[PDB]
RNA sequence: GGCCCCAUGGUGUAAUGGUUAGCACUCUGGACUUUGAAUCCAGCGAUCCGAGUUCAAAUCUCGGUGGGACCUCCA
């Protein structure tokens, strides 16, 4: 076939690429490709990660930055890998004898071999289903795609998904934590603590876990066996910020609860992320913009992160039988459209929103939305109306080049400070005044009375997040022209102390970090007490 | 004799998931030594029978290595290590467990272990050296000076770790060499100069973690293999005593994880000398490197790998005595041989090895005939063992030939329904029915050597064939039960099938009955309050039992039809509440005597009560059942009981009975016929450490051999072949002298 | 954040009236109030002190010259100069004014309770005798009419309805007492008489009832176990909140609630149950606030109960945003006006600690800022007072701008004071900054005198709960307020002087020294700092000088550079004064965003502006702040860089969010703190 | 060797001087911290190669390059 002079087209394209390098003239990539594809008589255009794949050593080491296909998996600053859990029973089905109205899929559903809330069809299912729920093959075959597109991976990132994570035993999430930990060191432990400890040397870092739960099972008890897995962000389902609404849902549990949770979770040392969800069936759309209001405004509910999710209506569910029979009809897309930018209108300046609309595919939704690209819909009304969204997601640098194309050229450090559920925290960044443009940020606290972890006693000051913005460096590279490795830390780590020790009149500087950034902190100064890094500031 | 003897017959098993267990020794019929579980074991590749075992570790066997003798004899020692933070020396002797020493003193599991036999002039019997490399940040120093162990030196690693180590000697003299390298992307060379190691040299190297070193003394010279995770293979040299670095070979993509010099032999009293590498890599291919015959400079050979659906690469790999064959441990638990091809030296041809599941065994059921086994556990899969004619030649084979299902699930239970049909109790709801396909039965005429129209009524494969080609398909589905099956059993006549699911009130404990031919729910049994764990139907097939967690019993008595089209119905005639019961804690096992009357239970109590007293079934009109004779302490929790399903002259019960620890006990029961009850228990045969497993049994399953109702062509009628299901990867099947009338 | 300062009242007595008022009303674009008596209507004008219009519904044969019948409600109707009046007899009259015509527009058999006109007068609501709902169009046509009654009640609750409308007057709420379950219930209507939803069943429900302006929670009241709280409900007929008043159990009624004109401040009216024998009543009008959903009390103000002071009824200006007017039972008129802002500290750079004081009620919430950037609803330190708080100030003295003066209900000047020594009283108690081992090193000021105020002779004071607004610490001995003349606009100004010498004695003596008379009304006074100046904006908004220091107390009138007398444009509420180069000026600011240096207008979008030593910064309404220097600058080189023509640059201009508002300056760390309308801070260079 | 016809994006054909090119397969990018291959929306890309006639030609004359067709010499 033709197909095997098109291995030739790349053996002759690769022969183009590495020449003009070897003379150094910058060369153009679609029209070579237009060129040398018209004279070995080609009818398909090649595809880059073929153009990747077939590269000698050397080669793929200088043609790897002009040769990256979707460069936006590495412009946050991580590598984000997705893996699954065993189907199981939500742990509210006992006494209550329904789990959740809305809640599609799970392992008594009609979707056969189906996660909770995960149905069948998302792309991280297919990715795990094959490799019958095992997190070695999971995590390996994500990493190897990964390496496939041409990205690095020196920075890692795990997410749990599917049901709850604590309605296991304690046998199966060890597995877990262990085979994920080994997979990307290396190791093959027996228990937790083996692995971490051989984790902690490994060359891949780690950057730390994200795990989804419901409020009931987060505890004191629970929040210690997250802090010994090395888990650092947590993640609650909050849907609907109305009492009631949360009981004619059979949602199992009360706001009072999730309160409750968030107090504990963030003076603990958490960064807690809420699952809202718009247009639920008795609501409305005034209730919702007070909602929102309320939620953004009450200093009992300003997270540190936001995933919006309009209802779907799904078959072999509660709120079929509901819209069959001819109750809780659905919004127009012109209205939805609006509401949404009125959201995204109150979005405070320091809340990073991640997800706007659901994987689900069109043939299994039977209402609520048409297109699956909601958000640059909100954002051109946006601008149609004058009102400005201005998170973090919109504003960090990595964006804010592939979009546009101005990047900073004064440099300024904000501050701000609030009132969380309970405590009170402040917000340093480096970013551009003039231009609305960020890089790095911080997240500082004073924990309350109502601590339950014994190194945080006694005049405490937490740290629960650094991150600077940009494209990701690998470990101990320097390059001028990304900003991962330009020195914001040390400055960010200077700044925090000054107040901590002076502003805050606190005695210990306690830091919540990953795994592999450990080493990262035993260069400031810092040492191990526990799964926390303190410091003696007076 | 008159005292029976025990013998095990047939040991299934492979290795754990760890990287470095594996072993030939350097002589003629070079013995294998791996770890299954808590054990180490050993085995021929030429004779295809496992030899031996050497218990006597607790916790996860990590790194194993021989000692070659000098000469080239086979070897006589063997170091180990394991989890158990406790490194064992062992000595073996006409293929007997001779010595072992238990050397302590770790503070962390060890992972890495070398020695080798120390020349020093003084004569300095049997004076070795050993080294340790573990969890503790450290590494440890030995030496088995005779029949006594001292630790010698302790070196530690600040809060780096170890992960390579081997011992040699300097070129011109006897001093110690060691190779230590360690996550620091780097290697460390340690002579013994004085009368401690001392710090010598600090190599710069990979970047990455090294999971490897090797010496290699040829002539005068020294070269040290020195594999990496970055894909990148480092030869060095050390000439008199500076080391200098070499060809920096390459063309892995992924991790390399073993390095092995072709070792020396003795062909015709003539040593030969071979310079050559064997290698293996997550890649799944392994690469021989090879020198140029002309230009010193070394070159790819031959690209042997495998190609078995989507698995990973390799651990480790062992290469031979001299070149004959070369063997490769896969990712989920696999042993990959080849034989170089005499017409084609980059030719080589695939051979057969053992198997086994890489989890505990959950489940055992014998073939109605007797001619195969069928297992499940938890590596969700489930295998089949056979038997094989080794042409005419003697000492017959039972190894894997068939693998029905590869399902997703944590599979827990087992059934036969007929010749070839199958159920497998999940961890879903519903329960899985399979039968064969002809290719199957095809196969196993060509394999057994019983006539295709006789096995109707009118080699064996390799990881190929059993992987990706080998599938029982499913023929129905069977739902109803609200919670995951925990037991499964069938009656004997294969027409009612009887299962009980997880449960945690009394509505959920309920047992289920189906029809074999319409499978539709028979009828639904509710009674006690939890799991039923053992369950089992009468020979007589009148009967029922569901000894559960609840510490009661259930005696489901058959009920007279009348119209002969109905399904037959069944009725609570006997029961037990708290007060009644004679158990101390939890049940786990039954069953039924073959004499329809009696039976025996087994709880966690340490005690086996033999309560039967089921007679006068014609007669049947009050309930007169209750404790038999004595009860039995053996000392440990019972798990499963058996009867072997044969009667004997003087009224013997003989039974099976199982531990916690491998601790399989043939015990002899009869009823005194007086108030008597003492001495009516008696012992027979125990099982010692090699003949016993080292963690739980879970089915003590017999060999009830229908197909010989009399006994028509026989050796002279003595033996007894049954199963133990353990719990730590082994399948193994024993023989029993029973008798001699 | 900020408080209220009371600046202007306004108070008519005795008008001549035939009975005694029973309901009132107001017509804004004329000015005048409408005052429906037991006898006729009446129409006053009180900034002139006359009585144009009395009509007499006796003599046409409609109210009973018996001595009986109550006027349902005078309401006012816009683009006319007619009346539309009730009669609790069960009529309703379109009265008309200055030609006294009278003629019955409605007649009901069963009589009417209430009469609620929407924001937007085209359809009224009337309640009848007969628990009946009539829906009337602008023009008294009829339109519908349905019936409202589609653990036990509160003892004091006289079953009478009350009806509330929202801003945009799509839907409305009525209160009942149902007969059923004998309990207030709420149900709520759309326009066109759509059962849109009822209250749930809540047991201790009050009968008050003010939909909000804007509109999305019903307030009301219940008296739970232990205490009485004020609850929000919501369209749907849910609680969704509550916060409590304090005050015991089974003290204190509360007679109704009413908001803002801009769903602002709440007030909230209360009266002291006769549960003693004697139990001598007290009248309660308290004013609180929202913050971070945390209700701060800024103002409480206490009448006589009984007497010639019982409050009649309260009226908020439906278009002037803080304007409250007060109807008594003797004929007696009152009005009020409020406007925001803050309490901060200036002084030398070197010693100053930039302050600010937050209300919240019996509690002052201390923010240092200089050292502890604090959120809101936290503090630095706090101080406690057993009465209400409402007027706070600080020292004005260059080296000791930090020491507080906090004046209360019960006029208790009382003088909070830093010192070596922290005396450990436990008046002041730590805020966030202070626990087991969280501590940071600074000083916290120490109560020093309990000052109380004397006045002439020993006269009731007044009706008026207030005598004395805008307290200035001019000097650590002398203070100054101000008062207004009911009679002439002579306004008075006196000197609270320090009778007690020094530590003599608890419960120090503040003497009226002087009393100073200017003629107009005055509604901002200021002093400067280095100089210590007196500036005074007379109701025109002229600027007068005023000097303490001279024994004659002469006013006289600023003059600008070439001599010549400063005129406000416009009334200016907030005013400081500046140094500029040479000159001093009145600087100055408007409701309606205006810079008014001297008398000249420089800008015309400014939000919020502060001046600090040398040191002018504004935030402008383009949502951009800037900063100005006052060292070396001249009056026409401000005037060109503020000219808003001239090209901005990134020098001096600085964009931040949607509506920042400054609250202080931090000069030796060159940091400026903005407040956002969410409630957080932020800090920029 | 004349003879008659043809050449358009990587590929398939559209379009008669206001000159100044649209559709399909294919490729690339964003929604996406659940995705290279799915959905939606945007985008990159052509009139082989010369002289010219007409103010002006993917459109007309002549060329010479490639392809197709009739009688071809030729070996
Ligand atoms: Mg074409
Ligand atoms: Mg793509």
């Amino acid at each position: 076939s033709p197909a095997e002079l098109m291995m030739l087209t790349i053996g002759d394209v690769i022969k183009q690429l590495i020449e003009a390098h070897e003379q150094g003239k910058d060369i153009d990539l679609n029209k070579v490709k237009t060129k040398t594809a018209a004279k070995y008589g080609l009818s398909a255009q090649p595809r880059l990660v073929d153009i990747i794949a077939a590269v000698p050593p050397q080669y793929r080491k200088v043609l790897m930055p002009k040769l990256k296909a979707k460069p936006i998996r590495t412009a946050s600053g991580i590598a984000v890998v997705a893996v699954m859990c065993k189907p199981h029973r939500c742990p509210h089905i006992s006494f209550t004898g329904n789990i959740c109205v809305y809640c599609p899929g799970g392992p008594d559903s009609d979707f056969e071999y189906s996660t909770q809330s995960y149905t069948g069809y998302e792309p991280t299912s297919m990715r795990a289903i094959r490799a019958r729920y095992d997190p070695f093959l999971q995590t390996r075959h994500r990493i190897e795609q990964l390496k496939q597109l041409g990205h690095s991976v020196d920075k890692v990132e795990f997410i749990v998904m599917g049901g709850t994570f604590m309605a296991l035993p304690e046998e199966y999430r060890d597995y877990f934590i262990r085979n994920l930990h080994d997979a990307l060191s290396g190791h093959t432990s027996n228990n937790i603590y083996e692995a971490v400890k051989y984790s902690e040397r490994s060359l891949t870092k780690c950057i730390g876990i994200t795990i989804e739960t419901r409020p009931d099972y987060c505890m004191k008890r629970h929040l210690s066996d997250m802090l010994t897995y090395g888990c650092t962000r947590l993640e609650i389902g909050v849907q609907s910020v109305y009492e009631d609404v949360a009981r004619d849902t059979n949602r199992g549990h009360t706001v009072k609860a999730v309160c409750e949770s968030f107090h504990l979770a963030k003076d603990s040392g958490f960064k807690v992320v809420a699952h809202m969800m718009p247009d639920l069936p008795n609501v409305g759309l005034e209730r919702d913009i007070e909602q929102f209001t309320e939620f953004f405004e009450n200093p009992a509910f300003r997270p540190d992160g936001l995933k919006l999710y309009p209802t779907l209506v799904i078959r072999g569910t509660g709120l079929y039988e509901l819209w069959k029979s001819g109750r809780y009809k659905s919004y127009s897309p012109s209205d939805l459209v609006e509401l949404v930018a009125r959201i995204l209108a109150l979005v405070p300046p320091w809340t990073r929103v991640y997800r706007v609309q659901r994987d689900i595919p069109m043939p299994l939704v039977s209402s609520g939305v048409e297109h699956g690209n909601l958000r640059e819909l909100a954002l051109a009304r946006m601008k149609d109306l004058g009102i400005q969204c201005r998170d973090v997601r919109t504003r960090e640098v990595g964006i804010q080049e592939i979009h546009h194309k101005v990047r900073p050229y004064q440099v300024e450090l904000v501050r701000r400070d609030y009132v969380a559920n309970g405590g009170w925290e402040t917000f340093l960044s480096y970013e551009d005044p003039d231009q609305d443009i960020l890089i790095g940020l911080l997240r500082l606290r004073k924990c309350s009375e109502e601590t339950f972890r014994f190194e945080l006693g006694g005049g405490v000051s937490i740290v629960r997040e650094l991150h600077v913005y940009g494209s990701v460096v690998p470990v101990s590279s320097r390059d001028p022209t990304k900003f991962q490795h330009q020195g914001f830390g040390m400055l960010l780590m200077e700044e925090a102390e000054r107040i901590a020790r002076e502003e805050h009149g606190s005695g210990k500087i306690a830091v919540i970090s990953g795994v592999g950034t450990r080493n990262y902190y035993r260069k400031i100064g810092y040492r191990l007490q526990g799964p926390y890094m303190v410091k003696m500031l007076k | 004799m008159v005292a029976p003897v025990l013998e095990t017959s047939h040991v299934f098993c492979c290795p754990n998931r760890v990287r470095g267990v594996l072993n030939w020794s350097s002589g003629p019929r070079g013995l294998l030594a791996f770890g299954t579980s808590c054990s180490v074991v050993l085995y021929d590749p030429l004779k295809r029978v496992v030899v031996t075992n050497l218990n006597g570790h607790t916790a996860r066997v990590n790194c194993i290595q021989w000692i070659c003798k000098q000469d080239g004899s086979p070897s006589t020692e063997l170091v180990s290590g394991g989890s158990d933070n406790q490194v064992i020396h062992w000595e073996i002797e006409d293929n007997q467990l001779l010595k072992a020493v238990h050397l302590q003193g770790h503070e962390g599991p060890v992972y890495a272990v070398h020695a080798v036999y120390q020349r020093r002039t003084s004569d300095p019997a049997l004076c070795t050296l050993i080294v340790s490399a573990a969890a503790d940040s450290a590494v440890r120093l030995w030496s088995k000076k005779g029949p006594e162990v001292m630790c010698l030196q302790t070196l530690n690693f600040g809060n780096g770790f170890a992960l390579a180590l081997c011992l040699s000697f300097l070129p011109n003299t006897d001093v110690p060499i060691l190779a230590c390298g360690n996550d620091d992307c780097r290697i460390h060379i340690f002579a013994q100069q004085n009368d401690q190691f001392q710090k010598v040299l600090s190599l710069c190297g990979h970047e990455d973690w090294i999971r490897g070193v090797e010496w290699a003394a040829f002539g005068r010279d020294l070269f040290l293999a020195s594999c990496s995770q970055d894909c990148l293979i480092r030869i060095w040299k050390l000439y008199i005593f500076a080391v200098t670095l070499e060809t920096v070979l390459a063309g892995h993509e992924n991790w390399v994880n073993a390095v092995h010099w072709q070792p020396v032999f003795y062909k015709d009293g003539v040593l030969q000398q071979p310079v050559r590498l064997l290698s293996a890599s997550m890649d799944k291919t392994m690469i021989l490197w090879a020198p140029d015959e002309e230009s010193g400079v070394w070159l790819e050979q031959v690209r042997v790998g495998e190609v078995g659906g989507n698995t990973l690469g390799f651990y480790d790999c062992q290469f031979n005595e001299d070149g004959s064959m070369i063997i490769a441990h896969a990712f989920h638990g696999a042993l990959h041989l080849w034989k170089q091809n005499t017409v084609n030296p980059r030719e080589w041809t695939p051979e057969i090895v053992i198997s086994g599941h890489f989890d505990g065994v959950q489940d055992l059921v014998w073939d109605p005939e007797g001619e195969f086994i069928i297992t499940v556990g938890t590596d969700q899969t489930t295998r089949l063992f056979a038997p094989w004619k080794r042409k005419d030649q003697s000492q017959v084979t039972w190894h894997e030939i068939a693998r029905p299902q590869i399902h997703g699930y944590d599979l827990k239970c087992l059934a036969m329904i007929n010749r070839f049909q199958f159920v497998s109790g999940a961890d879903e709801k519903v329960l899985r029915v399979f039968s064969a396909p002809r290719n199957f039965v095809e196969n196993f005429c060509a394999i057994t050597g019983q006539s295709l129209n006789h096995v109707l009524c009118n080699e064996p494969p390799t990881e190929d064939h059993l992987l990706q080609n080998t599938l029982w398909p499913e023929v129905q589905k069977l739902y109803g039960h609200g919670y995951e099956i925990f037991c499964v059993t069938c009656n004997s006549s294969k027409t009612l099938l009887a299962s009980a699911c997880k449960a945690a009130k009394k509505e959920h404990a309920a047992i289920i009955l189906w029809n074999t031919t319409s499978w539709k729910q028979v009828q639904n049994l509710v009674f006690h309050s939890l799991t039923v764990t053992q369950m089992a139907f009468s020979p007589n097939e009148k009967f029922l039992l569901a000894v559960s967690r609840d510490r009661t019993w259930s005696l489901w008595k058959k009920q007279d039809t009348i119209s002969p089209e109905f399904e037959p119905v069944f009725s609570l005639f006997a029961f037990t509440n708290k007060i009644t019961s004679v158990h101390s804690r939890i049940i786990w096992s039954c069953d039924w005597s073959p004499d329809s009357k009696y039976f025996f239970t087994g709880s966690r109590d340490k005690k086996v009560v033999v309560w039967g007293e089921c007679d006068s079934t014609d007669d049947c009109i009050e309930h007169n059942i209750g404790p038999c004779s004595s009860v039995l302490d053996v000392g440990g929790a019972v798990t499963a009981v058996s009867v072997c399903p044969v009667l004997h002259p003087s009224q013997r019960y003989v039974v099976a009975v199982g531990l916690e620890c491998g601790k399989i006990c043939l015990y002899t029961w009869k009823k005194t016929d007086q108030v008597p009850e003492i001495n009516d228990w008696t012992h027979c045969v125990e099982t010692s450490q090699s003949q016993s497993h080292t963690l739980a049994i879970r089915k003590l399953c017999w060999k009830n051999c229908s197909g010989k109702t009399e006994q028509k062509e026989a050796e002279g009628a003595e033996w007894l072949h049954f199963a133990s299901c353990g719990e730590d990867h082994t399948v193994k099947i024993h023989r029993v002298n029973k008798c001699a009338l | 954040m900020r408080n209220l300062k009371l600046f202007r009242t306004l108070e008519f007595r005795d008008i001549q009236g035939p009975g005694n008022p029973q309901c009132f009303s107001l017509r804004t674009e004329q000015g005048t109030v409408l005052i429906g008596s037991e006898h006729g209507l009446i129409e006053v004008d009180p900034v002139s002190r006359e009585v144009k219009n009395e009509v007499s519904l006796v003599a046409e044969g409609f109210l009973p010259e018996d001595g009986s019948g109550r006027i349902v409600g005078v309401q006012d109707l816009l683009d006319q100069e007619s009346v539309c009046v009730a009669t609790a007899s069960g009529d309703v009259i379109l009265c008309s004014l200055s030609t006294q015509q009278l003629e019955c527009v409605g007649s009901v058999a069963s009589g009417i309770s209430v009469m609620s006109w929407s924001p937007d007068q085209e359809l009224v609501l009337l309640a009848t005798g007969q628990q009946t709902l009539i829906m009337m169009t602008k023009d008294f046509e009829p339109i519908l009419e349905q019936q409202i009654h589609q653990e036990s009640a509160l003892p004091w609750d006289d079953h009478r309805p009350q009806v509330t409308w929202r801003g945009d007057g799509q839907f409305f709420a009525v209160s009942v007492v149902c007969p059923e379950t004998g309990a207030r219930k709420v149900r709520v209507w759309n326009r066109e008489f759509a059962l849109q939803s009822t209250s749930e069943p809540v047991a201790g429900l009050g009968p008050a009832l003010a939909w909000k302006p804007s509109g999305s929670l019903i307030a009301s009241t219940q008296d739970k176990p232990n205490q009485q709280d004020i609850v929000f409900f919501e369209k749907n007929g849910l609680l969704h909140g509550h916060f409590t008043l304090p005050f015991l159990k089974d003290e204190v009624k509360v007679n109704d609630l009413l908001w803002n004109a801009d769903s602002s401040v709440l007030a909230v009216w209360l009266e002291d149950l006769q549960r003693e024998e004697s139990s001598i009543p007290k009248t309660c009008v308290q004013l609180w606030t929202v913050g971070n959903y945390h209700w701060y009390l800024k103002q409480s103000l206490s009448f006589s109960t009984c007497g010639k002071s019982k409050i009649v009824s309260l009226m908020w200006d439906p278009v002037t945003p803080y304007r409250l007017h007060v109807l008594c039972q003797g004929w007696h008129y009152l009005a009020y006006d409020w406007h925001w802002t803050t309490d901060r500290s200036v002084g030398d750079n070197s010693s100053d600690l930039s302050n600010v004081a937050v209300i919240d009620g019996n509690r002052v919430l201390v923010t240092v800022f200089r050292q502890t950037v604090v959120p809101p609803p936290m503090c630095t330190y706090q101080l406690l007072f057993p009465h209400p708080v409402n007027q706070v100030t600080f020292l004005a003295h260059p080296q000791k701008s930090n020491d507080l003066a906090v004046l209360d209900a019960s006029n208790q000047i009382s003088v909070y004071k830093c010192g070596d020594c922290p005396s450990a009283d436990p008046t002041v108690k730590l805020g966030a900054v202070g626990g087991s081992g969280f501590k940071v090193c600074l000083r916290t000021p120490h109560l020093e005198k309990r000052y109380k105020i004397q006045f002439e002779n020993n006269e009731d004071q007044d009706v008026n709960p207030l005598k004395l607004g805008l307290l200035t610490w001019i000097e650590e001995d002398v203070f100054l307020a101000v008062s207004h003349s009911e009679f002439s606009p002579r306004s008075v100004i006196h000197h609270l002087t320090a009778a007690s010498s020094e530590m003599d004695e608890e419960h120090g003596q503040l003497n009226v020294s002087s009393s100073a008379a200017v003629d107009g009304v005055i509604i901002s006074l200021c002093c400067n700092s280095k100089t210590k100046s007196v500036v005074l904006q007379l109701a025109d908004g002229q600027i007068f000088k005023y000097l303490w220091e001279s024994p004659s107390l002469a006013i006289k009138p600023w003059k600008n550079s070439g001599g010549f007398p400063v005129r406000f444009p416009y009334p200016c509420t907030q005013t400081e004064l500046a140094m500029i180069g040479e000159e001093e000026c009145v600087l100055g600011l408007t409701d309606r965003c205006r810079f008014f240096i001297n008398d000249i207008e420089v800008a015309s979008n400014i939000t919020s502006f502060a001046v600090y030593d040398e040191f002018l910064l504004l935030t402008t309404h383009s949502h951009t702040c800037q900063c100005f220097c006052l060292r070396d600058a001249s009056f026409k080189t401000l005037q060109a860089g503020l000219s808003s023509n001239h090209v901005s640059h990134g020098e001096v201009l600085r964009k931040v969010e949607r509506g920042s508002r400054i609250v202080t300056v931090v000069p030796q760390d060159t940091k400026l703190v903005l407040q956002m309308p969410r409630g957080n801070l932020e800090v920029v260079h």
